[PDB]
């Protein structure tokens, strides 16, 4: 989760299996222009 | 882009107008692209 | 790491109240909804 120049991105990924040691990459699929002050989440 | 007009016929009234408002005081400026609808009093001393 | 899908969505926002504005990311099962709005939380946040 990003949030930059009042837009919000979010990256995700799935697989199948402490985290494990590998490696794999990560496809954009969300961008909202939503434009609002974030601090904390839940 | 940017475009600006005259709205005088149309935003004009005899009596005046009191619909339109803008903010005068914040604690910080602004981000860019940024919205913000608060209406907490500006805290210029320690009493609220 | 998970399994049966306990996780279910995100909540994010400045102080997370009626006051200011609150983003909802919910995912009951049927479609991704995400809603921004002013939204009121509880103190024990959870879903059936």
């Amino acid at each position: 989760f990003k949030n930059i120049d009042g837009y919000f991105k979010i990256y995700s990924k799935h697989t199948p299996i402490d985290l494990p040691q590998g490696f794999s990459a990560l496809e954009p699929l969300v961008d909202l222009p939503i434009g609002i002050n974030i601090t904390r989440f839940q | 882009c940017v475009i600006a007009w005259n709205s005088n016929k149309l935003d004009s009234k005899v009596s005046g107008n009191y619909n339109y408002l803008y903010r005068l005081f914040r604690k910080s400026n602004l981000k860019p692209f940024e919205r913000d609808i608060s209406t907490e009093i500006y805290q210029a001393g320690n009493k609220p | 790491i998970e399994k049966s899908n306990i996780i279910r969505g995100w909540i994010f926002g400045t102080t997370l109240d009626s006051k200011t504005q609150s983003l909802l990311i919910v995912n009951n099962a049927t479609n991704v909804v995400i809603k921004v709005c002013e939204f009121q939380f509880c103190n024990d946040p959870f879903l059936d």
